[PDB]
């Protein structure tokens, strides 16, 4: 299924979509525009939306940092359930709550 | 575009 992962989307587009069709905790999964290969996760937190690169190497998906996968559904799947563990400079956690779908 | 956060580890 992988229905978080929308695959013909801009970020632009994606953070409109969000603060129309989610909610605070919302998030999904696109292409990345900016580095073809990687991937990009468009999240919702307090009104606004935030953007989190993911690196591909072709052996392996990471956040550049951080735990390492096999693939992109490994390491959404544990960012959903390991909450604590994406966390911002600021000191706030970036919560993946709720998959936003096609 | 928009700017990506900056993700810390631990």
């Amino acid at each position: 299924s992988r229905r978080w992962f929308h695959p013909n989307i801009t970020g632009v587009e994606a953070e409109n979509l969000l603060l129309t069709r989610g909610v605070d905790g919302s998030f999904l999964a696109r292409p990345s525009k900016s580095n073809p290969g990687d991937f990009t996760l468009s999240v919702r937190r307090n009104g606004a939306v935030t953007h989190i690169k993911i690196q591909n190497t072709g052996d392996y998906y990471d956040l550049y940092g951080g735990e390492k996968f096999a693939t992109l559904a490994e390491l959404v799947q544990y960012y959903m359930e390991h909450h604590g563990q994406l966390k911002e400079k600021n000191g706030d956690v970036i919560e993946l709550k709720y998959p936003l779908n096609c | 575009q928009t700017e990506y956060a900056t993700i810390v580890f631990p």
